[PDB]
Formats: structure tokens, C-alpha cells, sequence
RNA sequence: CCAGAGGGCGCCCGUGAUUUUUUACUGUGACUAAAAAAGUGUGACCAAAGCAGUCAUUCGACUUGAAUUAGAAAGCAUGGGAU
RNA sequence: CAUCCAAAAUCGAGUAACAAUUGGAGGACAAGUCUGGUGCCAGCACCCGCGGUAAUUCCAGCUCCAAAAGCGUAUAUUAAUGC
RNA sequence: GAUCUGGUUGAUUCUGCCAGUAGUCAUAUGCUUGUUUCAAGGACUUAGCCAUGCAUGCCUCAGAAUCACUGCAUUGCAGGAAUCUGCGCAUGGCUCAUUACAUCAGACGUAAUCUGCCGCAAAAAUCUUGCGGUCUCCGCAACAUUGGAUAACUUGGCGAAACGCCAAGCUAAUACAUGAACCAACCGGAUGUUCUCUGUUCCGGCGGCAGGGCAACCUGCUGCCAUGGGACGUCCAGCGAAUGAAUGAAAGUAAAACCAAUGCCUUCACCGGCAGUAACACUCAGAAGUGUUGAUUCAAUUCAUUCCGUGCGAAAGCCGGGUUUUUUUAUCCGGCGUCUUUUGACGAACAACUGCCCUAUCAGCCAGCGAUGGCCGUGUAGUGGACUGCCAUGGCGUUGACGGGAGCGGGGGAUUAGGGUUCGAUUCCGGAGAGGGAGCCUGAGAAAUAGCUACCACUUCUACGGAGGGCAGCAGGCGCGCAAAUUGCCCAAUGU
């Protein structure tokens, strides 16, 4: 996912987004989960770039995921 | 009753959560043990492990530690200088993980003076030590300054760990 | 808790109806699981005809008359998995219990000197108290002190006159194996290679005789021997090769005319 | 119970990339309850049905049968490299 | 349910009274050039339309048609719908 | 079967709906039926109210019998009440009210945790018992020889009734409370004012004595110890749990002393020299130099302090097979039962990837009192704004947030040539509920409702002092609506 605002301490927001399909018009829409990350003090991307986060043990209300690594 | 659950609470959208089920009692707060100074009390509560778990009152001795020494003796709890979370606990002299508290320090000075057969083994063990001066000055007095590094409201025991240079020097400039 | 069970919600593979009866056994815990395992009370009634009916399955076993790992058993429902000898010696009949070909339980019907030999499947390994190293297998038996080459996944030939581990089989190399679970069941082959994915499952693909590869998961293989013929034990009532529908149908229709 | 020679696979780790590299799609393969549906066998007298039964001819045989397919997205592995 | 009316010995149809009904016959839609009664009344008619004394549609009888141990009626829903 | 037939006009060709037409485990309703085979069945209208009866209890060979209970027996045996004890009753069954980031389905994780019964297994801490003398002290002996109550029962009873209760006297254990020396292996550390080898020297320390002293200190003399191992004495040592510390390898070439310890080779030497080399200054010349994982602060090991009842009995347990006559015996064996520890299984509890009807005449929503995050704690079996305190200002939205309406979810049903259209209250799986709400105990598991406590809406008894009831369990009754069965028989089958 990407980075959509560095906002936060230590707590980043991701953006995927992909595609669904709908069989009846058999036609692709697209769909993004907005999503909450708390981002090592190791690293910190700028907007817009790529980043890569794993499954960790919940760190916060919505926070479950952590930042491996940066593109 | 006291429950740990996510709806009763606001999602990130703002909106409310609505229920359809009752509370469990696989989720269950319950009340905070309070641990002080003054006589020893401990009051069992039975858990979900089937097991017990001993709530601390008012412990009065801890079983200490020094680092890098790889040692450890009882002393008695006496005061509590410093908490993170509030002054008002630190008042009341609340015992809570990472308080620092002042310990009789006793004991300590006895086994360093130990640290004819017996007397070779001294000056090998002088040798190759020293220790911080902030330490000693306070170790000579017979107070000193340490922190609790085990959860007393959960197991009835206050365990802790004696402060060697590096944090130690921040908790004094604290105070 | 779960203590009730539907005929429906039971596996086919103890091979119910869905009339006649609404239940089926839930059998106690023990070194199988649910899905895997076939309960005692289905075996002798549904299968060996010793019982024809369910208080007939109580006489025999609650009594005692049936041993299964050399044990005798007073229990009425109790798991029998994979690799497992039953024997009744009054009839003096060993069983050794394993996949057919075609996803069926095989009963298969073995010399008395094998019926003292077993496999296990060793799923951890760990150091435990005096530093006494411990195997546990896939059926909770609790091998100590094994050979310090034991690795995870490898079989361990088990003893069950006298209980010991005599020397094991690794999962390494090409080696005669054979599938549990995922609807490969009882189709043998030799391991061609291991993959690996890590953080996840690690596929492997087998290559079985007269070729026809295919992949499986590690997880379900299960060692058998070092080679096809240093095998110690038997095979079901196929080799442990599947074949073609039209072949199926072919040869229903040519015994019939019989 | 081979000095030397380049080595040849297997295993683990360290180092190196001018900018490694992905995805949709497709073929194949994994992994996926039964009931229900499609379907194979079978004269429950036929039939909706069921998973039974059938044969010699006795103090059992058939290695008795109870096949097999599909089952949206999404996730999995590996080919292909046009759009 | 099945098997039987003796194996020495055990029942029973001819109007085969052991007797099939529910909706239809102007058009759509399979079946009346009928006969009596009613006469824009009574009523029928999903819709188009019938009835003002000359009714293929009403109210009765006969005749014939469709389905059949099932057949009409109401409402919802799907097909009919490329409305 | 991939179907277009009537109806607008004087007549005609269109557009266009209406009507006709075939299905429906889809319901009602009218009329009519001689048999068989197979079945849905008070979901729809009120998760409205309920008369009456019934719906989880259970013991063998193996936990406790002196029923003043019954037979056989004649101080011997077998049945055996209900009572203590143990186990289960949280599952099945029934009902869809809440409910849209909920719930559920496919896939996935719990290195973030609990787990009775079942399976394979593990177990070396423990100063006790008896007798004699005798001070509460010793000496011997060693299937360990342990202690105290409570029900049924008996006696007195109470009350209108009550699945309401009282006093006294009894007496059991696999209930409860105590407690096991010897048996006893192996593994270390702390050591001692114990003596035995020792370092053929002085750079240091300690003790004693004398002299001077500003009492800080200096000088002289004597004794002991200095990189060492034996012998003897003393204290701590197990499993589980707490804290600190160490361990839980490693993979960036081969010159040849320069410094101390020390081994081997070598001579005679404390000279020379580096051929040999897991470890190895003892009783073991191999009795762990090496846990599993993609990944661990995890497994496990070591050392230092601990644990105080809220952890750890060989059930101080029961029943059999014999041998072997003397049975009644330390002669042996078998089957059960239980404590604690350990980890597979059966489950419990959390979290997340992807998917889901209508509505904008619902467009902004969220933070005093947690909204989003960081920091430290608290709590929980556990992770977490789950919660306290402090700090930061974020989080979500036209790819439809938020609010409202309708609805338990899925597998699946109906209909369709295909694409689709529509249904799912209901047999299987998952969730939730037991008149409406909340709180709680016990248990491995419950926020249980044929368990408890309270309130509210109802509702039943009472000589009115009080005491109860919860059918959306099966029948059945009342009410309701267009609408739905017997107060039947059985545990033979299928399960628990």
C-alpha cells in the first residue's frame, strides 16, 4: 500500500487499493481500504511512496500492522 | 459487569456500534488492587485459568536486586520518591511497576564487604571491579535509590531492580 | 462442549446413511482428530459384523476383548486414526488400519510380527526438563530420548512389544511416501522435490510409479520407507495408484459379466 | 586407508545490482463440510427412492460396491508473455 | 405394506348401485346453425363484450370438450418481458 | 421446448400498455375422492398470556451399609432405602426479537491465551512412626501402627401452608485435617579462624610488639598468605511460580614473536624446544562443546535472592488372581482410583484479508465524560484507549461516511435456452435469546434462567403472620389472524 498522509507519532495511514468485480455488467470497479499503521521511528516515506507491512499483535485500537520495509 | 470491549465505543467513522448481545463473562475487568505500604495482606480472587492470583495490599518489603553483579537480598520498602503517571500515587507512597522507591540498603553493604582461604578470594575479586560514584556515596549512607520491576497487584510480591548509572542519573535530575 | 453429533455434520468416511438415525458418536479425545479418525462402535458394527447394533458394541468392548497399540481398552468410543493395529485375539485377527487408494479407510490384514511394528510421524521437537530431549508425534505419544538427528516431519519405527524407537526414516531426499488428507489419500510415490515457501505452507511434488505427478502439501506427507522395497510395512488393497474414470467404468462392467 | 587439479550438486549465512521488480488475464496444480444439484453402477416388482446388494451353493466368495464432476468473489503455487 | 383363500381343511362383482368429479362451449381458447324460460330486468363478463321479447355469452335441460382422483377461486412471486 | 394471442380505427401500419397464457416443498379457500408409497405441519397475525401432567440423572468386580429393611445363615453371606462422596446437568431441544464495518461465508493468525473428562507420559525436596528409660532428653526398633467431625438414623420439635426450618445425642470415607526417617542415585556453589603438601623472592596485603607522633602517620623486628590440590567439617540444592544476571555458537585469507599464566616433548635441572592435542589439576582418559523454529525477550540450563497458602500425599484408597499346607502370611502378581508437573486432542476466547438490500426530499461525521495516535502504568487467561494519568491533533467521507427503513447469516429453494430474476421463519452449520432489564455464585467452560439476587410489567396460593410462579422444552388451553395435529405408545432402534 502507499502512504496516503505521515500524520501521526510513530503512526502512519496506508492506502491499498484493488479491483472487484461484478459478474452481471462484468465489469471492474475500484475500491480502497483506508487503513492505520504505526510506522518504526526507522523509517519515514514520504507521500506517495510504496511501503510494505506485515502482521503483527494489536498495537492499538486499529493499529495491528507495522512497516517492514520502504520502496 | 466491568467489561473490555470495543462496543460499547465509537468506530473511526464517528458512528456508534449497535448490540444484539449480551455482555460475557469471558470479558471482565475487575477492580484495581490497591498496593501500599504497612502490613502485609493478600486477598486470593479466583481466575479463568482455575488458578488464583493474589491481589498485594500494603507490602512493605520487596526482594532486591544489583545489577551486574548477579545478585539479589531482601530489604525493606520505605518511601517512594518518583512515578511516571502521577504525583498523587507517589503521595499516597502506591507501589506500581516503574515507581522509584528507597530501599533500607542493608544488606547490600554487608555482601560487598565479602565480595584465610577466604581472604585470597578478596583481592581477586577487587580486582578487575569498580562502581559508579553516584551509587556509592548513597550505598554508604544506607539509603538508596532503585525501582520495581514486578507487577504487585497480580502476584502479591514487589520485586525490583537496583538503578546503576546511566538511569539513575536521569531519576535524580528529576527530583 | 460439544457433546452431540449429526449424521450430516459426521464424515462419510465412517460411511453413514442420511435415514436410520439422526446421531452419530462424537468419540472422546484422544491421539486423533475429529474428521481423521473412525470411532470404535462404527468399525465392529458397520464394517467387521461382530455387533448389529450399537448396545452389542458396549458388550464386547466394556468387557474387554479387543486391544488396540497391544492395550486392551474398556472404552467404548475411542479414536482410531492411521497406523493403528487393532487386534482381537479371539479371532485372532490383526488389523492395520490406513488410507486406500480412492479416500477410503483400509483394513488391511497383516503377519503377527508386524502387528508389533508402527510408524509415527514426529511433529516437534524440544529440549524439556534435565535436558531431556523429547519427540511428540502426531498421535501425542511422547518418544524420549530420541536419536539426535531427528528433525521435524520424519518418521520414527516404533516398537509396541516393548515400547522404544529403533532407528528412524527422514522426509529427505527421493523416498517411498505416502499422503494424509487432501484428497491424495493412500496415492504413494517418491518425493521428486521439496519446496518452500516460507511464512507459509511448503509445497512438495510427488512423482507416483508409472509417472502422473502431482503436489501436495508437506504437512500431509507421511514417510513410509527408504525405498519401495525396504518398506516395513504393508500397502492397502491398491498400490497406491489411482486411475483414469473411463478405467473405472471399464472394468465395473467387465467383472459383472461374471 | 590418496598428494595435487579444477571442480559438480545439496545446506546455511555474509557481500554485491548501473535501478532488482509487480499485477490483471490465461493454462495447469494445490487447498476446500455433509445435505441439495449434475452424474457412474444397481430390476427397492417399476417409479419418487435408497446405497445397497449379488452370486455360487452352504458350514463363503466377489478382495464386493458405496465411482466422479461442478460449487461466485477473495486467498495459494507454477508455467505463458500478446493485450 | 406383503403373502394367501388350503398343504387334508379357509371368502367374495354383471346395471360389475363396488354407479367421478370440478370447470367450460361468441372471441382470445379445446367444444352447440340446439330446446325451454327471462327481456338492458335478473344476471354474466380477468379483458373485448352479452341482456331493450330474433340471447351461439344470462337462468334450466340435453349434447359435446379439457384435465382427472383431482379440479376451480384469491393473493404474492417467477417465466411470458428486448415493458 | 429461445412461442407472441385478443383489445385504440371507416379501413391500415406503428408506439404502448392492459388482458389472456405456464410454473411455485407457497399459503389460504370452495367443491369433490374407492387404494397404496412418501411427507411439510401455530414460521407469517403478539419473542402475547398460560390450567394440568411429563421433559438429566447415574454405580461395578473395584469410594462409603448395623435401615431397629428382606432372604440364606445362626456373632457368618448375598441382595439392599436414602444418605454422604464423585461425575454430568454450559451439550441436545425450541424460538428469530435485537442486528449493516454487526453477524456470517471462503481463506488466515493467535511467538497474545485458557482448557475438566481422554491419550502418550513424567515423579529421588519432605525427619515420620513405635517402644523403653527420661527434662520438653536420649537409646533402640521400622509392610507407617495418623487424628478429629457430619448426614441418613435416634430424640425433642416448630409452622396455616411452604422443592420452609430448629435443638440435643449418634457414627462412616477415595469427605475433611495431618504425615512418611531409612530406602536415595546424580549435579553443583557459598565456605570454615580444621591440618597436609607449598612458592629456595619481594613489588603487595594482614596480625602482634617496641620507639617517635601534629593521632593523620612514619621507622625497625617477628609470623602468615599471593594465581596452587588434597584431607576433614559446616550451610544452601527437587518440581511449579516471581525478579535480576549469564547461556540459548559461527562463516572478512596467513607471516611470527612481543607480555603472563600453563601443557606437552626433552634433559638431571625451573635448560632447550613445539612433534602431539574435543573436554579433562581427581575417582567418567566421550556420563551433552551443540533445543525446535522463516523469525523469538520463547524451550531449556546455570548463578543470586525468594514463595508462607492462594501450588506439589506413595489417595495413610478400593477390588481381584493365586501359591500353600498350617488359611487368616513382608510369598508373589493382576485390575481399578487419586495429587502435582508435562503436551497432543476435544473445545473456549480474541483479531483480520475479501464479499453483502433500499434510501441524498439523510452530507458532513467524531473529542466536556476517548474521538485518532504516542508515552508510562492498571486490568484481564491474554493482546488492545479495554481503562487511569500525561502528551500530541488527529481519524473517516461522493469509490456514499453518518442517519433512517426493511431483514438473523450461510449452505440452499423456486423460475430461467443463456444472461439473469426472486425467495431463505424452517431439519445442517454459525450467532443470539428464554416475560422485560441488570447484577452474581459455582465450575475447566455460564453472565446459565426447568440456577440465584433485585427492580418493573404480569401472575398463583394463604385460617392474610407469610409463601410462590416464567411453555420461544412435548402435549394441551386461552388470545390472535385468511391460516396450521394427540393432554397417545416406547426406550426395541439412533445418540447422550
Amino acid at each position: 500500500g502507499v502512504v496516503h498522509s505521515t500524520k501521526m507519532k510513530r503512526s502512519i495511514v496506508i492506502r491499498r487499493d484493488y479491483l472487484h468485480f461484478i459478474r452481471k455488467y462484468q465489469r471492474y470497479q475500484k475500491r480502497h481500504r483506508s487503513l492505520t499503521v504505526h510506522c518504526s521511528p526507522c523509517f519515514d516515506p514520504k507521500p506517495g511512496d510504496e511501503v510494505i507491512v506485515g502482521q503483527c499483535r494489536p498495537l492499538s485500537k486499529t493499529i495491528r500492522y507495522n512497516v517492514l520495509e520502504v520502496v | 459487569g466491568i467489561v473490555r470491549s470495543r462496543l460499547h465505543k465509537r468506530k473511526i467513522t464517528g458512528g456508534k456500534t449497535k448490540i444484539h448481545r449480551k455482555r460475557m463473562k469471558a470479558e471482565l475487568g475487575r477492580l484495581p488492587a490497591h498496593t501500599k505500604l504497612g502490613a502485609r495482606r493478600v486477598s486470593p480472587v479466583r481466575a479463568r485459568g482455575g488458578n488464583f492470583k493474589l491481589r498485594g495490599l500494603r507490602l512493605d518489603t520487596g526482594n532486591f536486586a544489583w545489577s551486574t553483579e548477579a545478585i539479589a537480598q531482601r530489604a525493606r520498602i520505605l518511601d517512594v520518591v518518583y512515578n511516571a503517571t502521577s504525583n498523587e500515587l507517589v503521595r499516597t507512597k502506591t507501589l506500581v511497576k516503574n515507581c522509584i522507591v528507597v530501599v533500607d540498603a542493608a544488606p547490600f553493604k554487608l555482601w560487598y564487604a565479602k565480595h584465610d582461604e577466604l581472604k585470597r578470594k578478596w583481592m581477586l575479586r577487587r580486582e578487575n571491579h569498580k562502581i559508579e560514584k553516584a551509587v556509592a556515596d548513597q550505598l554508604k549512607e544506607g539509603r538508596l535509590l532503585a525501582r520495581i520491576t514486578s507487577r504487585p497487584g497480580q502476584t502479591a510480591r514487589a520485586d525490583g531492580a537496583l538503578l546503576e548509572g546511566a538511569e539513575l542519573q536521569f531519576y535524580l535530575k528529576k527530583l | 462442549t460439544k457433546k452431540h453429533l449429526k449424521r450430516l455434520y459426521a464424515p462419510k468416511d465412517w460411511m453413514l446413511s442420511k435415514l436410520t438415525g439422526v446421531f452419530a458418536p462424537r468419540p472422546r479425545a484422544g491421539p486423533h482428530k475429529l474428521r481423521e479418525c473412525m470411532t470404535l462402535m462404527i468399525i465392529i458394527r458397520n464394517r467387521l459384523k461382530y455387533a448389529l447394533n450399537a448396545a452389542e458394541a458396549q458388550m464386547i468392548l466394556r468387557q474387554g476383548l479387543v486391544c488396540v497399540d497391544g492395550k486392551p481398552r474398556k472404552d467404548t468410543k475411542y479414536p482410531v486414526g492411521f497406523m493403528d493395529v487393532v487386534e482381537i485375539p479371539r479371532t485372532g485377527d490383526r488389523f492395520r488400519i490406513l488410507y486406500d487408494v480412492k479416500g477410503r479407510f483400509a483394513l488391511v490384514k497383516v503377519g503377527e510380527a508386524e502387528g508389533n511394528i508402527k510408524l509415527l510421524k514426529v511433529e516437534n521437537v524440544y529440549t524439556s526438563t534435565g535436558r531431556i530431549p523429547v519427540a511428540m508425534t502426531h498421535d501425542g505419544h511422547r518418544i524420549r530420548y530420541p536419536d539426535p538427528r531427528t528433525h521435524r516431519g520424519d518418521t520414527l519405527v516404533y516398537n509396541l512389544k516393548e515400547k522404544k524407537v529403533v532407528d528412524l526414516i527422514k522426509s529427505s531426499n527421493g523416498k517411498v511416501v505416502m499422503v494424509t488428507g487432501g484428497a491424495n489419500r493412500g496415492r504413494i510415490g517418491e518425493i521428486m522435490s521439496i519446496e518452500r515457501h516460507p511464512g507459509a505452507f511448503d509445497i512438495a511434488r510427488l512423482k507416483d510409479a508409472a509417472g502422473h505427478e502431482f503436489a501436495t502439501r508437506a504437512s500431509n506427507i507421511f514417510v513410509i520407507g527408504k525405498d519401495m522395497q525396504s518398506v516395513p510395512v504393508t500397502l492397502p488393497k491398491q498400490q497406491g495408484l489411482r486411475i483414469n474414470v473411463i478405467q473405472e467404468r471399464e472394468e465395473k462392467l467387465i467383472a459383472a459379466e461374471a
